[PDB]
This record gives structure tokens, C-alpha cells and sequence, in this order.
């Protein structure tokens, strides 16, 4: 029905600006109005402001009127926030959300800013791969990370029941860290077969690995 | 960048002298305030106010959606000529506000 | 500006049981319309929020008929009548009445099931990690409950300490259970070093503390 894509996450050294996405699909994105809603890492959730597509007239939560321009463009069916003077309190998660005699009624899987002084980085995936029982263990190590975030699956997205990916644990050497493992029955060793597809945007690290013993 | 209110072009008065038509509007998913005035009476249609027009005794309106069945009762023959409809949107803000080319409404 | 201030923060409830939330605004919520606009959005674990009860007492399509909403003025009320695994998360309140628009602090549900072991599993560093010169020891706890486990790692019959970490599962909305890590860091030097690798479990629901290990090369 309707889908709202946001584009990905973005690493954006501090002082710079970013400008992200919302790609309206499945409805007339002039018809109804749209909201940029952010939330911090400290989970809250904040109001940025309102724009009307077939329009591009806004209505702004005054502590945001200088930190974010909000703005659509029609023959897209795509919104548009742009944030000026990125600073460190600025990373966050971002979204966007439509209006249908409610607030946010629709939303967009959302957009994770992250704005540091370091450089982006490769994951290094490695297989935790099952031993020597009913049903069995099997994983993929995510080593040595940055910014965040990582996605993670199992045959393209096939394998969905027993899965757990683990939040990612900060590491002495300023990097996250993560794992993603799944039970399996005892039985499908040979039968099934065991890949995760481990992806990293800001560095662009797309790679899967395959898992066995 | 308005909405898109259509009126009727011109309007033949009734007997007792009671014009009715309709007045549709094109981005009209913001239904909570909706305040519609004629220029040549004005009410603002709510869910607490429904029927309007309490405060102008000589119309008669009638909302749904995309269409809005009005009614200007008691029109004169020197009365004729130039009716116009706007239709504001005050919620969400922000306001989505338009205006119709108006109605002949000629009072036979 | 308009605060909305929940209670409670933390709100473990067992499935079958009745949830109920309350947000508090600082000055009246209803709009100038007539129209009150109190809102209930309820956030799944990694997922953006979903909506749940829009303008104080009405169900969003979808929303299931357990959920309900009711309140007046500066107080009201989301309840939950007959709690479900797939009702976790965090629900906040949002008023959009008065600019700006603001946002309760949420109100983490928790469900509360009986006690559940824990399966061990452990995990030798992979060859090619072995190859990079980095090593990592990693020890599962799968499916547990309550949510606080032991995990003491043992190399040799001598613990280590200060060189592992531990993550922890975010609540199942199926099962209800937590499952958790544990990553040891060692060089490939010390890792090629020693023999016996030792994952001890400790948990308020295992009986004696269950050892799961391995002897380098199998």
C-alpha cells in the first residue's frame, strides 16, 4: 500500500550538512501532509516540522527552524530535510511520517545520521560456524565497525524463525562489534545450506560469507 | 499552489428565491476545520459544529469531503450577479486555502 | 511549550493480564476545533513507530481491539486488556494540538514469563581470524529468563577477567525469553597459547552452573 523510503545512513563530518530523503510510493504524495520526526539515541521522540507537498508551504517546531530545512519536490513523489551545521548532538535518527487524520500514520523507515570526526570502516565478517544433539548453533561475527549501522540476514531472507542479532558492543578500539547467530534443527547439515549477508553503507562493504563446519 | 474549488458557472435562483450548489475542493483530506465563506454568510464546519450557518439565517450548508451542497435562501432579484466560495483548510496547519471563479446566480 | 509526562517508565505485565499507561500534559490538550488530539504510537524493538489510538479514544485500522484510549483535558489513558508476547515495546503518548508538537517520554512494556534455562553453546575463533592475527572466543546463552545471568569465562582452570564483553538480546515478542553473548578478546599469540577455553553459565534457573568448552583443535 503505502511505502515511505528513506535514504540510507550518511557519515557526515561534524560542521557539514546533509540532505535526506523520502520516496512516497503507493498514494498521491501531494495530497496528504508529511513530517520529519527525529529521535536521539536517547530513544524520545521529537517533532521537526510539517511540509505540504502540493504546495511547500511548512509549520516548524521553532527549535528546529534553523537547524532544519524541510522541502518536497512533486515530480518525485519525494520529501527532502536538510540539516546545516552538523554537530555532534545532531546524530540521530531521522523520519518520516505521513498524515492521515492523524499525525504520523505512516512511516518511514527512517534515516540514522551519525556525525563524527572519524573515518568510516569496513566490517570484517568471520564464520561462527556449529560443532559436534537436537537442533544446533551456527553465526556470523561482525568485528571492527564504524559508524553504525549494519544490517544483517540469513539466505537473502529466507531463514527468519531462531535468528538473534545481537546489539553491537562498543570495543576498547573505539569500534562496534556485533554477532548474528540462529538455531537450526540437528537434521539439514548437508541438506540446507547457510549464508549471511552482512551490509555496510557508509563504507559500502556489501559481502556475504558462507557459514559451515 | 491552491486548492482547486470548483464552483457551478451560473445559477437559476428558486421560486421562493433560494440559490443552491454545490462548491468542491481537490485536496480535501483536512477535515477537521473547514471554515467556507461566500463573497460576492460564513460558517466553519467542525466535528463539534455540523450544520452551519447558525449565525447567517439566509444559508444552508451541508459537508462531505470533496463536495459541499450549499444553499443562499431568500436572494432578491437585486441581489444577481457574482458569488464566490472559499474554502480554508485551518487544520493541520499549515492553513491549504482556496478560492472559485465565482457563481452567476441570476434570480429569476 | 506543552510537556507529556508518562507513568510509569518500566511496566512488566504477564500475558493475559490488563496494561494501562498514563500521560500527563502540562496544559490542556484540547484544540481550539473542539477536537482533542491525543495520540498512542507503540515502538517494537527495532522497528519505527506504529500507530495505535489517534484524537484521545479512536482505533487506527489495524490496531487490535485490546487497545484502548480515554482521558480529558491534562490526563488519560492507553490499556492494554489481555496483555500478548507481541505486545512489547515502548508506547508514547503525542499530543498535536499545540505548536509545537510534543512527545511523552514512553513507557517500556515488559512481559514477565516463568523462568527458562538457558542453552550453552561456545564458539572457537574462525581459521581466517586465526589468519588475521585477532581472536575471538564467543559464548551463547539462548532463550533464558529472568533477563540475569553469570558468565564467567575460564581458561585452563584459571578465570581471565577484563577482556570480554557481553550482549544482550532485546525481548522476544514471541517467546518472551532474552538471549545473550559473550565475546573474549585475545591475541593470536595468547589464543595459539594456551589449551582448555571454558564458558561457565550461571543462572537462576539452572540448578548447578552448566560449563560449556573447548580444547584448541577439533
Amino acid at each position: 500500500e503505502v511505502q515511505l523510503q528513506q535514504s540510507g545512513p550518511v557519515l557526515v563530518k561534524p560542521g557539514a550538512s546533509v540532505k535526506m530523503s523520502c520516496k512516497a510510493s503507493g498514494y498521491t504524495f501531494t495530497d496528504y501532509y508529511m513530517n520529519w520526526v527525529k529521535q536521539s539515541h536517547g530513544k524520545s521522540l521529537e517533532w521537526i516540522g510539517v511540509i505540504n507537498p502540493y504546495n511547500g508551504d511548512t509549520s516548524y517546531n521553532q527549535k528546529f527552524k534553523g537547524k532544519a530545512t524541510l522541502t518536497v519536490d512533486k515530480s518525485s513523489s519525494t520529501a527532502y530535510m536538510e540539516l546545516n551545521s552538523l554537530t555532534s548532538e545532531d546524530s540521530a535518527v531521522y523520519y518520516c511520517a505521513r498524515y492521515y487524520g492523524s499525525w504520523f500514520a505512516y512511516w518511514g523507515q527512517g534515516t540514522l545520521i551519525t556525525v563524527s570526526t572519524a573515518s568510516t570502516k569496513g566490517p570484517s565478517v568471520f564464520p561462527l560456524a556449529p560443532s559436534s544433539g537436537g537442533t544446533a548453533a551456527l553465526g556470523c561475527l561482525v568485528k571492527d565497525y564504524f559508524p553504525e549501522p549494519v544490517t544483517v540476514s540469513w539466505n537473502s531472507g529466507a531463514l527468519t524463525s531462531g535468528v538473534h542479532t545481537f546489539p553491537a558492543v562498543l570495543q576498547s578500539s573505539g569500534l562496534y562489534s556485533l554477532s548474528s547467530v540462529v538455531t537450526v534443527p540437528s537434521s539439514s547439515l548437508g541438506t540446507q545450506t547457510y549464508i549471511c549477508n552482512v551490509n555496510h553503507k557508509p563504507s559500502n562493504t556489501k559481502v556475504d560469507k558462507r557459514v559451515e563446519p | 499552489e491552491a486548492i482547486q474549488v470548483t464552483q457551478p458557472s451560473v445559477v437559476l435562483a428558486s421560486s421562493h428565491g433560494v440559490a443552491s450548489f454545490p462548491c468542491e475542493y481537490s485536496p480535501s483530506h483536512n477535515t477537521d476545520e473547514v471554515r467556507v465563506t461566500v463573497l460576492r454568510c460564513a460558517t466553519t464546519f467542525t466535528e463539534k459544529n455540523t450544520v452551519g450557518f447558525l449565525d447567517y439565517p439566509f444559508c444552508s450548508g451541508t459537508f462531505n469531503e470533496s463536495r459541499v451542497n450549499l444553499t443562499i435562501q431568500g436572494l432578491r432579484a437585486v441581489d444577481t450577479g457574482l458569488y464566490l466560495c472559499k474554502v480554508e483548510l485551518m487544520y493541520p496547519p499549515p492553513y491549504f486555502v482556496g478560492m472559485g471563479n465565482g457563481t452567476q446566480i441570476y434570480v429569476i | 511549550d506543552v510537556l507529556m509526562t508518562q507513568t510509569p517508565l518500566s511496566l512488566p505485565v504477564s500475558l493475559g493480564d490488563q496494561a494501562s499507561i498514563s500521560c500527563r500534559s502540562s496544559q490542556s490538550i484540547v484544540h481550539s476545533n473542539g477536537n482533542t488530539y491525543l495520540e498512542w504510537y507503540l515502538q517494537k524493538p527495532g522497528q519505527s513507530p506504529k500507530l495505535l489510538i489517534y484524537k484521545v479514544s479512536n482505533r487506527f485500522s489495524g490496531v487490535p481491539d485490546r487497545f484502548s484510549g480515554s482521558g480529558s483535558g491534562t490526563d488519560f489513558t492507553l490499556k492494554i486488556s489481555r496483555v500478548e508476547a507481541e505486545d512489547l515495546g515502548v508506547y508514547y503518548c503525542f499530543q498535536g494540538s499545540h505548536v509545537p508538537y510534543t512527545f511523552g517520554g514512553g513507557t517500556k512494556l515488559e512481559i514477565k514469563r516463568t523462568v527458562a534455562a538457558p542453552s550453552v553453546f561456545i564458539f572457537p575463533p574462525s581459521d581466517e581470524q586465526l589468519k588475521s592475527g585477532t581472536a575471538s572466543v564467543v559464548c551463547l546463552l539462548n532463550n533464558f529468563y529472568p533477563r540475569e545471568a553469570k558468565v564467567q569465562w575460564k581458561v585452563d582452570n584459571a578465570l581471565q577477567s577484563g577482556n570480554s564483553q557481553e550482549s544482550v538480546t532485546e525481548q522476544d515478542s514471541k517467546d518472551s525469553t532474552y538471549s545473550l553473548s559473550s565475546t573474549l578478546t585475545l591475541s593470536k599469540a595468547d589464543y595459539e597459547k594456551h589449551k582448555v577455553y571454558a564458558c561457565e553459565v550461571t543462572h537462576q534457573g539452572l540448578s548447578s552452573p552448566v560449563t560449556k568448552s573447548f580444547n584448541r583443535g577439533e
